[PDB]
RNA sequence: GAUUCAUAGUAACCGAACGGAUCGCGCUGCGACGGAUCAUUCAAGUUUCUGACCUAUCAGCUUUCGACGGUACUGUAAUGGACUACCGUGGCAGUGACGGGUAACGGGGAAUUAGGGUUCGAUUCCGGAGAGGGAGCCUGAGAAACGGCUAC
RNA sequence: AAACUGCGAAUGGCUCAUUAAAACAGUUAUAGUUUAUUUGAUGGUCUACAUGGAUAACCGUGGUAAUUCUAUGGCU
């Protein structure tokens, strides 16, 4: 009540960043780019995925080198929601982290090449006209590019450049071509666009075709396209977002344990 | 009962006891702020005149323009008199003193505005300097008189401390300097840089969406 | 008795100047293993110098005996694993010794004190 | 999906708001702080539909002092009988209104060995309400706050 | 050190007395609105080598039986 909540708790932190039960009553909290539950917090990353740090105390004592930057900028605070399609670049080491999706519905730290961790991509969430009659896009990211092309619609992705602050290439929302999903159930799975249903009032739902021809449906809000029909913009994680069936996922991983 | 006697321009003052009702008569039924004639106050006071400036009664504040002869109790806004708060925002009731004077309180505070012929041993004998001169710059400029062009930086005030040698002086804010005038012309700068990209971008934009709608008229 | 060292899950950290893993200790006949033992015979393995830059902690023996494993954390220079590590650690192996601070109620009782008195307050740092 | 939306243009209005009298490392770079509008994020306030234990030895409730609706103010961060003027006579109920009881905060859940059920949920999380009883209010982005204030 | 300014103190913690289409739950809407902070944008158009005078701490000094009570005087 009363204003905003300066703690949140373990349990109900989100599932998908896989802290534990035990160890700790509370869990960091991330306001920044990206939403609570559509995020995940710079902490995280340093000590539950990459396993640099190992403590909340070895964070600070990291970051406050001023080591860590994202989109070439360096920020400072611990709790900053990172969250999807944002580079990481650390320069001791001179490896950069591309956070995508994994197929079982995670963040994972990809990690990639220097030249290919210049430039992300970021979904347009509208289009809009400012102050002088200047017109504006707005990103998933809370970006606001500004002087676009006119081609450029609704619900579709743009490389920036990040070294500059311009936009390079842009592109379309159409059947074929390759689509991530961010959220929700089938989150992690990419596939080519097959039909995108209208239902003129509220919530606009797209069926799409995986690689190995299974048929899977999301909202548009869920739905991030990436490239063209076939091929892709960026580099993806490992699985390229298949996600192989239950039987499946449980002969593959006894047969990796037997050695 | 106890008169506090402030002299303002010397920083000088001492209380005195007051024997007798008779010395006090003059100063009942007097508002603060007003000149009374301090010759009836004792032997040694001739010819002197004291303006009132609060007081306390033997409770232990009076507060100007709130009038009566007996303590009351009032809500105290921020920035009144007679209240330090704790809290921002807080407001408080506290018991308070008249403005006009009564036999009952316990001390008059004084404070003099034209001395007589006569000497007193606690006020008029010495002069205790003043302990800080003036920081900023057009304070020490108005204090000597120096126009502008006669410059700041030599007519600080330096007192030396005692046993180890050592000055201690102000660092004169608002003073006119390198950093100072830089500021300005690299902010200035921005301002001019930051026009002239944005007007650029508008130009080159104008001709790009005339590119592209000129290409529409070819489908048609 | 001695023992036989086989470290894991190594992880190279140049942004924190550290090297951090396991290790895993084998030894039959012997009642666990002491860190002043242990640090000699890992500087030895990993050709470091001085035994200041490690420092070693955990260590649990199993059920039964014989096996244990722990945790372990080269630094390069003593002086960056003083800043980075926190003083607890250290202060086992004493390296550095043991800062002797006041009570956490006396402290409180200060402060709260420091309250009431406004203006110059440090009369009351000795009247504690 | 949809506007009196964004935005541009025209004619004037007011001062009551922005257009940097600020600070550090080093013709020239980096970032600390301030503040306006527009998104963004952490939110919050209202808001649509559907859902609950016992009781008929509770059958008729609501209204001139807002009950249901209409027009035009006012008020609010905005929508509204939220509030004020006039105007109409409505609204709910036998599918349980209105009233009473609860040793009643709600839910996620817990116990209970076919299936169907019955009883519990003050209590780890998410909402809600409260700081002896009621009421009022300042400061602030946010409180009708109580380890803030005023009164009985 | 002290004091002024800034920011926080509206989170957290505790309890279950209220409360029966109320709260709450899932499900919408905000074209019916406010939003410190974060992130990204924007913007020359109204003595400009620099405007004004008071306030603490501090010093001098009191009141009251008594407190996180505080007055008068002098500086910045």
């Amino acid at each position: 009540a009363r204003g905003p909540r300066k703690h949140l708790k373990r349990i109900a932190a989100p599932h998908h960043w896989m802290l534990d039960k035990l160890t700790g009553h509370y869990a960091p909290r991330p306001p920044g780019p990206h939403k609570l539950r559509e995020s995940a917090p710079l902490v995280v990353l340093l000590r539950n995925r990459l396993r640099y740090a190992l403590t909340y105390r070895e964070v600070m004592m990291i970051v406050m080198q001023r080591l860590i930057k994202v989109d070439n900028k360096v920020r400072t605070d611990q709790c900053y929601p990172a969250g999807f399609m944002d580079v990481i670049s650390i320069e001791k080491t001179k490896e950069n982290f591309r956070m995508l999706f994994d197929t079982k519905g995670r963040f994972v730290p990809h990690p990639i090449r220097e030249e290919e961790a210049s430039y992300k991509l970021c979904r347009v969430k509208k289009v809009v006209v400012g102050p002088k009659g200047v017109p504006a896009l707005i990103t998933h990211d809370g970006r606001t590019m500004r002087y676009p092309h006119p081609s450029i619609k609704a619900h579709d992705c743009i490389r920036l450049d990040l070294n500059t602050g311009k936009i390079v290439d842009t592109l379309k929302f159409e059947a074929g071509n390759m689509a991530m999903v961010t959220g929700g159930h089938n989150v992690g799975r990419v596939g080519v666009i097959v039909h995108r249903e209208r239902h003129l009032g509220g919530f606009d739902i797209i069926h799409l075709r995986d690689a190995k021809n299974n048929e899977f449906a999301t909202r548009i809000s869920n739905v991030f396209v990436i490239g063209k029909g076939e091929k892709a913009w960026i580099s993806l994680p490992k699985e390229k977002g298949i996600r192989l069936s239950i039987m499946e996922n449980r002969q593959v991983l006894l047969k990796k344990q037997q050695m | 009962m106890k008169l506090n006697l402030a002299n303002p321009q010397a920083g000088m003052q001492k209380t005195v006891e007051v024997d007798d009702e008779k010395k006090l008569l003059p100063f009942f039924e007097k508002r603060m702020g007003a000149e009374v004639a301090g010759d009836s106050i004792g032997d040694e006071f001739k010819g002197y005149i004291f303006r009132i400036s609060g007081g306390n009664d033997k409770q232990g504040p009076m507060m100007q323009g709130v009038l009566v002869n007996h303590r009351v109790r009032l809500l105290f806004r921020k920035g009144m008199k007679c209240y330090r708060q704790r809290r921002t925002g807080e407001k408080k009731r506290k018991s308070v003193r008249g403005s006009i004077v009564g036999p009952d309180l316990a001390v008059l505070n004084l404070v003099l505005v034209k001395k007589g012929p006569e000497t007193i041993p606690g006020l008029t004998d010495a002069e205790r300097p003043r302990r800080l001169g003036p920081k900023r710059a057009n304070n020490i400029r108005k204090l000597f008189n120096l126009s502008k062009d006669q410059d700041v930086r030599k007519y600080v005030v330096r007192r030396q401390i005692e046993g180890k040698k050592k000055t201690k002086a102000p660092k004169i804010q608002r003073l006119i300097t390198k950093t100072r005038v830089q500021r300005k012309r690299a902010y200035l700068a921005k301002q001019r840089r930051s026009v002239i990209k944005s007007r650029e971008e508008a130009k080159a934009y104008k001709d790009v969406l005339s590119a592209y709608k000129h290409e529409l008229r070819k489908k048609r | 008795g001695a023992f036989s060292l086989r470290f894991r899950k190594l992880k190279t950290n140049p942004l924190l100047q550290r090297k951090q893993f396991g290790v895993d200790i084998l030894h039959p006949s012997r009642g666990s293993v002491s860190k002043k033992e242990l640090v000699e015979k890992i500087a030895k393995q990993f050709r470091v110098s001085d035994s200041q830059s490690i420092v070693v902690f955990g260590l649990k023996t199993a059920f039964g005996g014989g096996r244990s494993s722990g945790f372990a954390m080269i630094y390069d220079n003593p002086n960056a694993a003083k800043k980075f590590e926190n003083r607890f650690r250290l202060v086992r192996l004493g390296y550095v010794e043991a800062k002797p601070t006041k009570g956490r109620r006396a402290y409180k009782e200060l402060k709260n004190r420091r309250k009431k008195v406004r203006g110059k307050e440090k009369a009351k740092c000795s009247g504690a």
